């Protein structure tokens, strides 16, 4: 059988607020 | 005869409970170094009315806190900013209400 | 197909309960306005819902395994504090407490209590009994330790802000509550409406 | 001799509740006066029988295997369409009911119902709880749901009408109604009366 | 307690569907007018019924034993000739015939039919298809083969007559049918109404 | 999330206590069926004030 | 939905809907997705919010 | 002794901005 017809991915990044140093 | 027990036994347990809500003063009713002063918390088991540690209190005479924390847990972003100290005088008796110097305080 | 025999009919679902409004702070002035909510979780209490349209059709309940959840529908930006917690008890009325801190404790005290910011979600489970007992269906009546399994309590600890330092005052809404329930009826019959 | 052993006391019996009366055409104007019996059937609530007296010396009961029973005293010429079910929930009160189909559908649709015309018998069953829970065997008091684990509602769906399609205005005596049953007493004692 | 697995819910139960009523000498004029009772036997058409009350809480549906009852309300003196059978093909319409013969052989024939004298009780079946289809719990839409696993039809076969050889030109009410079935519903969910 | 605890633990203590004195009703108070009657205490363990249970 | 030409039967064996949103945290509104299995049941129809929810 | 009197947890939770996928 035809595998991986419209295979998609999703990998969730953070947005934090003031990357400190 | 009828004669209660004379074993005079310590009983330690443990829990958490919950003081009260803190109440920064903002600048309109900051105006003096006793409005700097949000929490006077007596740390006498007996004074968590609510509580049920309190109401055992009164089943026994003596109590001693082998071990005790208090702890801060915020409801705020932080976006705002405002700095707190917090620190258990073991003598009650050592009022900061007296004092002026706001430094002096801190 | 005539049976006359009763079994438990333990069915799982889902339900959506209200819509909870945070006080604010023009209708909020004293400690029993801090109390949003006070709503049964008695099956045959909400209304329209799949749970109370079953129930109607038995006598008797029990939750074998219930949770009410809150999903906000709010930013992260506002600032508020919740505890809720399912007394077991539903002739435990808090509304007399004058001392707020006296009704957080008492609340907190509970061993279902949950404490969330109103802009995250958190479950809220219901304690179920250790005797068996099982409840009745219909509306409330001469006694409520009968119908009632628990009652929620939805608490407002702190006072609404947003993203700036004022306060908000106009009592906006802030999340819904949904009751992810387990319950098992006994007995086939129709209630009266 | 004096043992203070408390032990479930199964015994069986029969009785006699009353006899019935179909209410005709002139009484029969509503959908309450289609109600031939409102009767419990707790312990004591049938005093000049055996089954009360009995109640009388313990303090609780639970009905293990209980059947009501209509027995007539007219012919088969008759026609009259009876239902007869035994709600298990006492504060259900049919009487705050106006439809007629629904009255008749509520009593229907209980578990423990027979239909059946007033000139043959029948035998109308208790379907009990599963909690296990005890029962009360005094008098009632602030609630129900304590001392009475049923209650015996008959029902008049068809106008009573003779040999002929015709209906009749007599409002006549049909039959009595008995109880086979077998019932677990827990706590020897002796009530008031 | 947020499971989403969909099982079937066999429950038993049992319900009042309507008083019936036999034509007489008069309005019997033709084939059609025999027909006393063309009633679906689908879950929701009965509304204040608990079947329906229940589909409403389900998508779907199937009969895993139902058993329509027939219950008089009329003396043995009386006599009349009925048939009942439960149609599993809801779009069969008999009211397009007009040969009587030929609808009481056409309702004779089905598999699930009986034929009693209207003054005796009888029960009615319902043979189910084998190909474990499921069917919807709504109200009917455009088709009704998806929604109606059955139609109950109710025949008079012979005139009324009375005591004598004499007919009656009174068209009055016999019985009513009840409703004894264990169903299976498959996927929660509420339908509107 | 601060979630308190979800275990409904059963915990049993045991210990005595102390209800009342009874009060016998002598000739002059006992001219009827109630007067009989010296103590009517119930059992809940809520109804022993002075105590600790 | 092209290859479906190709055939003249179909059945989902499995299928699962994904939200794939495009906004921060600051906005909130609660949302309800559900994949109901008979098409004939129209929500429209319903006046009640609520009874909708 | 009695154990877990009132025993109460912590566990906290951040909340970033933008999400991003
Ligand atoms: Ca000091
Ligand atoms: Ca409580
Ligand atoms: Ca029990
Ligand atoms: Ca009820
Ligand atoms: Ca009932
Ligand atoms: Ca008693
Ligand atoms: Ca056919
Ligand atoms: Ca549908
Ligand atoms: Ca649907």
């Amino acid at each position: 059988t035809v595998p991986n017809f419209n295979p998609i991915v999703a990998k969730p990044t953070v947005a934090p607020l003031q990357t400190n140093i | 005869r009828s004669a209660r027990s004379d074993v005079n036994a310590i009983t330690v347990l443990n829990g958490s409970d919950f003081l009260t809500t803190v109440k920064v003063r903002g600048s309109n009713n900051l105006i003096d170094s006793k409005s700097r002063i949000l929490v006077k918390q007596p740390i006498s088991a007996s004074s968590f009315l609510g509580t049920r540690i309190s109401g055992l209190s009164q089943f026994w005479e003596r109590y001693r806190w082998h071990k005790a924390a208090v702890r801060y847990v915020p409801a705020v972003p932080n976006t705002l900013a405002c700095q707190l100290i917090g620190y258990i005088d073991t003598d009650p008796l050592d009022d900061p209400n007296v004092i002026l110097d706001v430094d002096q305080l801190l | 197909a005539r049976s006359d025999v009763n079994a438990i009919t333990v069915l799982n679902g889902s339900d959506f309960l209200t819509t909870v409004k945070v006080r604010g702070s023009n209708n909020l002035i004293d400690s029993k306005s801090r109390i949003l909510v006070k709503q049964p979780i008695s099956a045959s209490s909400f209304l329209g819902t799949r749970i109370s349209g079953l129930s109607q059709f038995w006598e008797r309940y029990r939750w074998h395994k219930a949770a009410v959840r809150y999903v906000p529908a709010v930013p992260n930006t506002l600032a508020c504090q919740l505890i809720g917690y399912i007394d077991t008890d539903p002739l435990d009325d808090p509304n007399v407490i004058l001392d707020v801190d006296q009704l957080l404790r008492q609340a907190t005290s509970q061993v279902g209590a949950r404490q969330w910011n109103f802009s995250d979600t958190t479950t809220i489970p219901l304690i179920v009994r250790r005797d068996d007992q099982l409840y009745y269906t219909g509306q409330d009546k001469e006694n409520v330790r009968f119908s009632q399994q628990g009652v929620f309590y939805l608490l407002q600890v702190t006072t609404l802000l947003n993203i700036s330092g004022e306060a908000i005052t106009n009592d906006l809404i802030s999340g819904s509550l949904y009751l992810d329930w387990v319950c098992g009826f006994s007995m086939p019959q129709i209630n009266p409406s």
